[PDB]
Parts: structure tokens; C-alpha cells; sequence
């Protein structure tokens, strides 16, 4: 059974470190692409960043560009975003996302309506 | 509202999914292979029909 | 002295009649490719097969071990007519052929809608028809052949032997090389016009089908407009240019399938199908 | 409040696994060990019906096996005659966006339906008029993934909208209604009884139903992606379930867990659809590879493979007798396996 | 056996007629060409389909242009998710994806990256490999106002747009500004990155400035189908 558990989290000042793991388990890690989803307050969910089976090829969206790093690993089967100098708009709770089907580079996880292979998510708050 | 509504009748069909008789997974194994062994020569495409009744050849 | 020649014609004759047959018994049995698209491929098969089994094995046999017309008079004027009529149903074909192509790469969104079996069947009827009318002036008197008791050969007068040469081949190698010369300048347009700065290959198969056809039929044709030019010819050059243009129907099989997408990758699921 | 019930459905779930989990002394396999195998298997193209204008995606046999229903986007329907290989019916379909058809049990009526999230039923034996329409079973709120017939009456359809429901046939109204799935509703599959059937769905897990209580009794989540196909094994109490994961798994309603895989290195593609022989012996499960598999029910090893297809395999299925195996291909080619 | 005889011969009959009509509906089917409309929620497409006109889950317009006919399906009640359906298009002679340039409560969410995405998955679905895809870049005049106004989102949410430069073939038309028209191309050149890195040569794109009140836009269509028919017609015998 896929099962998906995002850890960390937590209230920061503006600009503090943050680090995100999620603790994939119960399918084959190496043969999905993962991808970082998150929802603000009173918005409607969106991509954040993506990483590739073996982690070659990894994209930010613009406004987390530099800012955030993706990172996944094969052998302890979990994978890490590393934030740093967090923004007060980054306030917004985050989810760990597959995409449906293995061994394709395209992923539909920014469903708005309940998905199958999203994690509950951690909530992430960045305020003076 | 939705939410908690969404949970609760989750967990009320979860604890009937809790109550539920079975049977131990190498009879329901034995009765599989029972059935398969059982049922071996009336199936045409394990046992192949004689050429001279089958009306596709 | 013993020469191999004697196989070398057989050897070609039987492989034209193995490939036309292959390619219109593998159309037929292969329903999926009775397509408009294919019709005129199978005329040209069906022409290229007649070729092979009422006209080549004549001259194959006869011509090279005998060198002389031993089936008498009359049969001279079956044959001579047969050959002609085959042949230029053959160039015509291509022709038409050449034509469909143009037609349904100028047009794409409008010539498709009316390719339907009909229209294929009445062009080639049309080729045919015209292919036959090309071998009446010699029934009626007005070129009459100059065969001999020995001899079989085409009438040489000016005013039937330009007309026909003129009909079979000289008309229809301008529209061809016309159209396909508009089919390269749209297939490049085209590409051309599909790229981009960065956004941070017909030439080689319309020159093969060119430089076949010429190769096999030009010679002949060329050498039979300039025949009544005698001012005598040796046989050697008179019968290699004609078995040129007999190899131009050997090859057609190996042309017109292997450059077409649909066709080339059906044909390899044969290997299966025996079975 | 949600601490307070996310934690009671967790413990719900450890326990059900901890049942399961005590009940695993001895697998399928294991066992199977000394059964005979069944050595290779060859199939031979019999019959090949062509007249379909697109892409086909699902085919139902009738109860005679004589009878064929093929549904195409051209927007025909049509019925067809397994062994003359003739046409009986084309029926033009008013939307050209259908995704599943139907037989009916008694072959008076037929069904389909598609992205136009209507059911049209149409009825066949009209005294005078060779086919029209007699109900659109509207209400669905997403494209009709499946659908099968009960009776004359009553049909159970299946919708993209994560739902499913019964239709009364005579009034058109949904006499029950089936919830419960995250995500899609792929394929739908009647047991031998027809009081009960098995959904499966995107949420990479299978589901069980009553007809006459419609609420859920059994779920499964052995597999890990979509949920293509499912069918249920000829004694009525254990499935098989093809899904994108390229590995088909086996579940007995009793055991409550998946009891075998099947799959290999070399295979990596979707399965688009999955089918049982009569004696259940033989797994007929389709490929996006353009070809089937048949995979040993027992030993999970293959026995065969029916190639042949140009393009996708979108459905296969099986004559009630199990005489005779046919395949349905995006190719719009149907071809019957004997 | 004449119960036999006779009973075969009404069903080579009914075979035949059957046969008839089925051809004349294949010609109908040839003449006919199937066009799929895509794009965001708020997107222009609902305008652009109104102005084609002068509970369902699929909405029929047909247009005619130049004696050809052509078949526009809009996408009606069904699901956000689009991965399983989707696929029913892999056919069709081409896909329109409306989506709208604006550079904007009021940024509910942004929808630029996400067209973005889902241009991308399209692309690289394996049963759309061989359609093609129009992109229709819609809302050019919010685009231009937005840019006017010094307050686009083109600059804070793509920080790349500081290093690009307007490409040297550009073609701009009299009296636009130099800042629409390098924010224009800048949209334009992402989604041919997205769709350029593919390098197999069974796809290609066809972009567009458009807004949903031009008449020009059912042309555009046209003269993109015939183009790619046309190259089709090429690939078949073998020119590409
Ligand atoms: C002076 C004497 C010896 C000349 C005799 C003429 C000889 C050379 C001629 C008569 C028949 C002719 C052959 C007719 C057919 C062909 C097939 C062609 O694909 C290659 C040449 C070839 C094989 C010719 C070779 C030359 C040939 C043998
Ligand atoms: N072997 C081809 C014979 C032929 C076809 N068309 C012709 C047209 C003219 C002449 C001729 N020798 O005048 C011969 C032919």
C-alpha cells in the first residue's frame, strides 16, 4: 500500500532553515519521479519542485528557484527539501506527491480534489 | 464540516471492515487448486477441442 | 563459346513474374491495404506482371538463342502491339502515380475527400485506353510494320513513330518530372518553415525514382526517336537499353513499396503470416 | 475532533493488518509447489473482423458466444457474427465519445457510453424498426468508465466521478448508489451470483459491493497504481486486477489479501485488461505492448503470448464456454484467439 | 436445407446493405476533420467557442472553412483530473490549448506555471506522441497592460527574464512596445523549451498571439491543419 509521511515543519522568523523529509515507504522509491507540492492559506494547491528517478534532472518553480533544494535517496528510501532563508509568503502546508504511473517523466499530482498518492502534508509557518 | 463528516463515515465502515469471518489463506489455496485441477478438461483452451467439432477451424 | 547469358534473362524474367505476383497476391490477402492510395501500386504490379509473362520471356528465349522471329507473320503484330501497349501502360501508370502524389500533397485537406476507388479505377481505365490506342495506326494501314519472314521489328515511319514515342514517353516524362520537382520544392517549403532559431532527405528518394526510371527507359526511347536517323545501329546497344527498359518493371516492385511507410512495414509481418 | 478519528481509523487498520498478517502461514505458491505445469501455450489467429472506422476499446460476448458487440469512436455499434464473421446490426451512436458496451444477459438489449456521461440503452428486437433508443440513463457527473448488465432491467454503471450506481431501466432513476473511492472508477466485473461486484479505481486498491445493501464489505490495496481491469475467478470468490504497476495480483474474498503477483524483469508496460478461462487455469491479461500474456493462475509463469496487434490491446474477453478468446486493439481490428 | 439456405442469404443481405451504408459513412468520416479544445478554467476558450458559433460532459461546434468541415469538442462536466481521459484524443487532427497570457484576492493562484506543467505532461504523454498541438496564446492586451503598468508578474515569478534578450527573428508589429514584445516571446520561447527538448520529430507546435475577440483565429486553425496534414501526407511517402 503507498503511504507517504512528510516530517518537520513548525513556526520560524522570516529567514530561518528549515529542513522537510518525507519518509517514503511501501512502494518501489527508485522506479517513481517525486515532486513537492504545497497550499497556502486560502489558495489552491501548487508545484513547488520535482526530482527525477536517480535525481539527474531536478526544476524549481521561479519563486522557490535557489531557495529551495530537492534531494532523494535510493538506499534509506526517503526524500528531503532543504529550505532556506524562508520568506514570510512561503507560509503554506506542504505535501509529498507521486505521480501515478512508473518509468514516465509526466506527473499529474497538482490535483485540486483528493489524490491518491499525495502524503497529509506538514504545516509550514513563517511570520515575524 | 466536511472533513470530520468525510472521517467519521470512514472510520464507521473501517470497523465493520474489522468484523468480518474468514478462512485461512492455504484452504482458500487449496480450494483454488481444487477448483483448477476439477474443472481442467472442460476448458478448451487448456485441453484443446477436437479439430473436426470446433466451428472457428 | 559458351556464354551465361542464357540464365542472366530467365533469372530476370522469373524474378519480375515472382515479385508482381508477391506484391498483388500480398495486397489482396492483406485486406488493410486496399487502400485508393494502393490501387494505382497494384495496376502498376498488374502491369509490370503481364509485362513479365506476355512480352519479356519472347525475346529471352527467341531473340537470344535463335536471334530470329520463328513464330511466323501473324503473331509478329500480337506481340509488337502487346509490348507497346504494356509498356506504355507501365509509363503511364507512374505517371498517374506521380500525379496522385502531387495532388494529395498540394492539396491535403481537399483532394483526400474525393479519393475513393471509383476515380482510381477510372484512371487507369483511362491509361490503359490510351495505352491501347497507341497500337491502332499499324491494325489499320496507316504505319504498317516492317517485319519479315524471319524479322519482327516496330514500324520505322516518321509520322507513326514520333507520334507514339512522343505519347508514351516523351509527354509523360515532362509531367512526371514536374511534378515531382513541385513535390520537392513543397516537401522543402515545408521543412524549412519547422524550425526555430533554438528556442534556447526527400531530395535522396525523389532522385532515386528519377534516376531509375531515366536510367532504364531514356536509352531506348532516345535510340528509337533517333532510329529512322540511319544515314545501322549495332545489336548489342539495341537490345541492352531495351533490356534496360525491361529492367525499369524488374525494379518498379522494389521502388514503390519500399518508399512507402504503410507498405514497408506490413510486408515484414510476413515472416509470421506463413505460418 | 480529527486527532480523534484519524487515529481510530489507523488503529482500525493496524488491527485488520495484524488479522491478515496472522493468517499468512502458507501462500499460494508455496503449496503450488508440486503442482504439474502447464507447459507452453499456442494460439492461432482464427477469425478477423473488420469494418471499424477508429479505435476500439471494449467488446462484450453474448450468452450464445455467437454474438459479438464491438464499440468504436467512428460512432458505430456494431454487433457481429463470431463465426460467418458477417454484420447483424450498426447502430450510429449519437455521441462519438463512447468508452464501454454491454450485452445484456437475455440479448434484447444493448448498452454503451462514454465521455458524454450518458448511458444509452438500445433495444434490438423492435417489432418493426431495426434499432433505436430507449433510455438515456443520465446522472452521472463524469465519463462512464463501465458498465454491465444484471437483468433486463437493472444495469450498474461505473463513472470517472468516483462513484457508482444502479439504474432501473424502466424509469431511469439510480436505484443505489456506491461511494467511496479517491479517485476514478476504471472497470466494473459481476460475480457469478450477480448479487455482488468489484470495482476497481485510480486509488491503487479494489473495492467490493452488494447490489442489495450498497454498501462496501471488502478492500484491497495489494496493487500500486490505477486499477485497469478486474474480473472475478470462475468459483466467484477470488479476483484478478490488472493495473499500470505491470503486475497482475490475485485476491481471495476469504483470505482478504493478495495471494499472488505476476510479473517480470522485461515486462514494464501498463496492463489494459485482464480475463479468466473457464477453468481459471490460464490468466488472459492484456499489454500495452501490442500483445497478451498468458500467465499460469497457479505457477504465475507464462504459458504463452498472443501477438499479432499494431497497436494497443484495449480490451480482451472471453466466450462464456471458453472456447474461443477475443481481442480488441486501438487498431480497430478484431481478432478472435482459439 | 432450405431453413439454412435461406436463413444465410438474409444475412449476406443485411451484410451487404450493412457494408453499403458503412462506406458511405467511411467517406463521410474521411471528408470530416476532429478538432479537441483545451486550456484553463479561465481561460478565453468560452468566448473563442462563441464567436466560433457565428450538464453534458462534451459540447458539438462545427465550423466549415474554404467547403472542408471541421469538429471542435469542448471539454464539459468532468473531473479536473485529465491523465485517464485524456487519452481518448490521441487521434484528433490537432489540440488547441487556449491558454491566457495575463500578468497580474485577485491572484487566487498562479495559473501561468501551471499551463506550463500541463503543457508539459501533454507532451509527453506516449499515446499523444504523434498530435500536434496549437497554442493559442490568449490574452495579449491584459499582457500589454500588465507590462504598461510596471507591476507584471513576468519578473518576479520567472527571475530568468532578467538575462533574456529578444530574440534576433522576432517580427513585432509597428507601434508595440519593446517590454510587451520581449515578455510576449519570453512566453512564447518556454513553451517552445518544453516542447523543443523532445528531439524525436513525432510532434510539433504551432504558436500563436491571439485574443479571443480576432475573427483571424478560425483561419489559424485552418491553415495549421492543412500544414499538418500536409507534412503527414510527407511522412508517408517517405519525404521526412
Ligand atoms: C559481335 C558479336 C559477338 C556481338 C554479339 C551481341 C551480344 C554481345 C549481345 C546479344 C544479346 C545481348 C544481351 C541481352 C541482355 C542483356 C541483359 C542486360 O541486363 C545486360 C546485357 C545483356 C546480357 C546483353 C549482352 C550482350 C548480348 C549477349
Ligand atoms: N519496348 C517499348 C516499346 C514502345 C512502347 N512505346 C513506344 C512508342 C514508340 C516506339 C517506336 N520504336 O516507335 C516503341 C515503343
Amino acid at each position: 500500500q503507498v503511504q507517504l509521511q512528510e516530517s518537520g515543519g513548525g513556526l520560524v522568523q522570516p529567514g530561518g532553515s528549515l529542513r522537510l523529509s518525507c519518509a517514503a515507504s511501501g512502494f518501489t522509491f527508485s522506479n517513481y519521479k517525486m515532486n513537492w507540492v504545497r497550499q497556502a492559506p486560502g489558495k489552491g494547491l501548487e508545484w513547488v519542485s520535482d526530482i527525477s528517478q536517480s535525481g539527474a534532472s531536478i526544476s524549481y518553480t521561479g519563486s522557490v528557484k535557489g531557495r529551495f533544494t530537492i534531494s532523494r535517496d535510493n538506499a534509506k528510501n526517503t526524500l528531503y527539501l532543504q529550505m532556506n532563508s524562508l520568506k514570510p509568503e512561503d507560509t503554506a502546508v506542504y505535501y509529498c506527491a507521486r505521480c501515478p504511473a512508473p518509468f514516465t517523466r509526466d506527473c499529474f499530482d497538482v490535483t485540486s480534489t483528493t489524490y491518491a498518492y499525495r502524503g497529509q502534508g506538514t504545516q509550514v509557518t513563517v511570520s515575524s | 464540516t466536511a472533513s470530520i463528516a468525510q472521517a467519521r463515515k470512514l472510520v464507521e465502515q473501517l470497523k465493520m471492515e474489522a468484523n468480518i469471518d474468514r478462512i485461512k489463506v492455504s484452504k482458500a489455496a487449496a480450494d483454488l487448486m481444487a477448483y483448477c485441477e476439477a474443472h481442467a478438461k472442460e476448458d478448451p483452451l487448456l485441453t484443446p477441442v477436437p479439430a473436426s467439432e470446433n466451428p472457428f477451424r | 563459346e559458351k556464354v551465361v547469358i542464357g540464365s542472366i534473362l530467365t533469372l530476370i524474367t522469373l524474378l519480375t513474374i515472382a515479385g508482381n505476383c508477391l506484391v498483388v497476391i500480398s495486397v489482396c490477402f492483406v485486406k488493410k491495404l486496399r487502400q485508393p492510395s494502393n490501387y494505382l501500386i497494384v495496376s502498376l504490379a498488374l502491369a509490370d506482371l503481364s509485362v513479365a509473362v506476355a512480352v519479356m520471356p519472347f525475346v529471352s528465349v527467341t531473340d537470344l538463342i535463335g536471334g530470329k522471329w520463328i513464330f511466323g507473320h501473324f503473331f509478329c503484330n500480337v506481340f509488337i502491339a502487346m509490348d507497346v501497349m504494356c509498356c506504355t501502360a507501365s509509363i503511364m501508370t507512374l505517371c498517374v502515380i506521380s500525379i496522385d502524389r502531387y495532388l494529395g500533397i498540394t492539396r491535403p485537406l481537399t483532394y483526400p475527400v474525393r479519393q475513393n476507388g471509383k476515380c482510381m479505377a477510372k484512371m487507369i481505365l483511362s491509361v490503359w485506353l490510351l495505352s491501347a490506342s497507341i497500337t491502332l495506326p499499324p491494325l489499320f494501314g496507316w504505319a504498317q510494320n516492317v517485319n519479315d519472314d524471319k524479322v519482327c521489328l516496330i514500324s520505322q515511319d516518321f509520322g507513326y513513330t514520333i507520334y507514339s514515342t512522343a505519347v508514351a514517353f516523351y509527354i509523360p516524362m515532362s509531367v512526371m518530372l514536374f511534378m515531382y520537382y513541385q513535390i520537392y520544392k513543397a516537401a522543402r517549403k515545408s521543412a524549412a518553415k519547422h524550425k526555430f532559431p533554438g528556442f534556447p532527405k526527400a531530395a535522396t528518394t525523389l532522385g532515386i525514382i528519377v534516376g531509375a526510371f531515366t536510367v532504364c527507359w531514356l536509352p531506348f526511347f532516345l535510340l528509337s526517336t533517333a532510329r529512322p536517323f540511319i544515314c545501322c545501329i549495332p545489336l548489342w546497344v539495341e537490345r541492352t537499353f531495351l533490356w534496360l527498359g525491361y529492367a525499369n518493371s524488374l525494379i518498379n516492385p522494389f521502388i514503390y513499396a519500399f518508399f512507402n511507410r504503410d507498405l514497408r512495414t506490413t510486408y515484414r509481418s510476413l515472416l509470421q503470416c506463413q505460418y | 475532533e480529527l486527532d480523534q478519528l484519524r487515529q481510530e481509523a489507523e488503529q482500525l487498520k493496524n488491527q485488520i493488518r495484524d488479522a491478515r498478517k496472522a493468517c499468512a502461514d502458507a501462500t499460494l505458491s508455496q503449496i503450488t509447489n508440486n503442482i504439474d505445469p502447464v507447459g507452453r501455450i499456442q494460439m492461432r489467429t482464427r477469425r478477423t473482423l473488420r469494418g471499424h472506422l477508429a479505435k476500439i476499446y471494449a467488446m462484450h460476448w453474448g450468452t450464445d458466444s455467437r454474438l459479438l458487440v464491438s464499440a468504436s469512436q467512428d460512432g458505430k455499434l456494431i454487433i457481429w457474427d463470431s463465426y460467418t464473421t458477417n454484420k447483424v446490426h450498426a447502430i450510429p451512436l449519437r455521441s462519438s465519445w463512447v468508452m464501454t458496451c454491454a450485452y445484456a444477459p437475455s440479448g434484447n438489449y444493448v448498452a454503451c457510453g462514454g465521455l458524454d456521461n450518458i448511458c444509452s440503452i438500445y433495444n434490438l428486437k423492435t417489432r418493426e424498426g431495426n434499432v433505436r433508443v430507449s433510455r438515456e440513463l443520465a446522472g452521472h457527473t463524469g465519463y462512464l468508465s463501465c458498465c454491465r448488465f444484471l437483468d433486463d432491467n437493472q444495469i450498474v454503471t461505473s463513472s470517472g466521478d468516483t462513484t457508482c450506481a444502479l439504474w432501473d431501466i424502466e424509469t431511469g432513476q439510480q436505484t443505489t448508489t456506491f461511494t467511496g473511492h479517491t479517485g476514478d472508477v476504471m472497470s466494473l466485473s459481476l460475480a457469478p451470483d450477480t448479487r455482488l461486484f468489484v470495482s476497481g479505481a485510480c486509488d491503487a486498491s479494489a473495492k467490493l459491493w452488494d447490489v442489495r445493501e450498497g454498501m462496501c464489505r471488502q478492500t484491497f490495496t495489494g496493487h500500486e497504481s490505477d486499477i485497469n481491469a478486474i474480473c472475478f475467478f470462475p468459483n466467484g470468490n477470488a479476483f484478478a486486477t490488472g493495473s499500470d504497476d505491470a503486475t497482475c495480483r490475485l485476491f481471495d474474498l476469504r483470505a482478504d489479501q493478495e495471494l499472488m503477483t505476476y510479473s517480470h524483469d522485461n515486462i514494464i508496460c501498463g496492463i489494459t485488461s485482464v480475463s479468466f478461462s473457464k477453468s481459471g487455469r490460464l490468466l488472459l491479461a492484456g499489454y500495452d505492448d501490442f500483445n497478451c500474456n498468458v500467465w499460469d493462475a497457479l505457477k504465475a509463469d507464462r504459458a504463452g503470448v498472443l501477438a499479432g496487434h499494431d497497436n494497443r490491446v484495449s480490451c480482451l474477453g472471453v466466450t462464456d464456454d471458453g472456447m474461443a478468446v477475443a481481442t480488441g486493439s486501438w487498431d480497430s481490428f478484431l481478432k478472435i484467439w482459439n | 436445407t432450405e431453413d439454412q439456405r435461406n436463413e444465410e442469404k438474409a444475412q449476406r443481405e443485411a451484410n451487404k446493405k450493412i457494408e453499403k451504408q458503412l462506406q458511405k459513412d467511411k467517406q463521410v468520416y474521411r471528408a470530416t476533420h476532429r478538432l479537441l479544445l483545451l486550456g484553463a478554467g479561465e481561460s478565453g476558450k468560452n468566448t473563442i467557442v462563441k464567436q466560433m458559433r457565428i450538464t453534458s460532459g462534451i459540447f458539438e461546434t462545427k465550423f466549415q472553412v474554404d467547403k472542408v468541415n471541421f469538429h471542435m469538442f469542448d471539454v464539459g462536466a468532468q473531473r479536473d483530473e485529465r491523465r485517464k481521459w485524456i487519452q481518448c484524443f490521441n487521434d484528433v487532427t490537432a489540440i488547441i490549448f487556449v491558454v491566457a497570457s495575463s500578468s497580474y484576492e485577485d491572484n487566487q493562484t498562479n495559473r501561468l506555471q501551471a499551463a506550463l506543467k500541463l503543457f508539459d505532461s501533454i507532451w509527453n504523454n506516449k499515446w499523444l506522441r504523434d498530435t500536434s498541438v496549437i497554442l493559442f496564446l490568449n490574452k495579449q492586451d491584459l499582457l500589454a497592460e500588465k507590462v504598461l503598468a510596471g507591476k507584471s508578474k513576468i519578473e518576479d515569478y520567472f527571475p530568468e527574464f532578467a538575462r533574456y534578450t529578444t530574440p534576433e527573428d522576432a517580427t513585432p508589429e509597428p507601434g508595440e512596445d519593446p517590454r510587451v514584445t520581449r515578455a510576449k516571446y519570453f512566453i512564447r520561447d518556454e513553451f517552445l523549451r518544453i516542447s523543443t527538448a523532445s528531439g524525436d520529430g513525432r510532434h510539433y507546435c504551432y504558436p500563436h498571439f491571439t485574443c479571443a475577440v480576432d475573427t483571424e483565429n478560425i483561419r489559424r486553425v485552418f491553415n495549421d491543419c492543412r500544414d499538418i496534414i500536409q507534412r503527414m501526407h510527407l511522412r508517408q511517402y517517405e519525404l521526412l
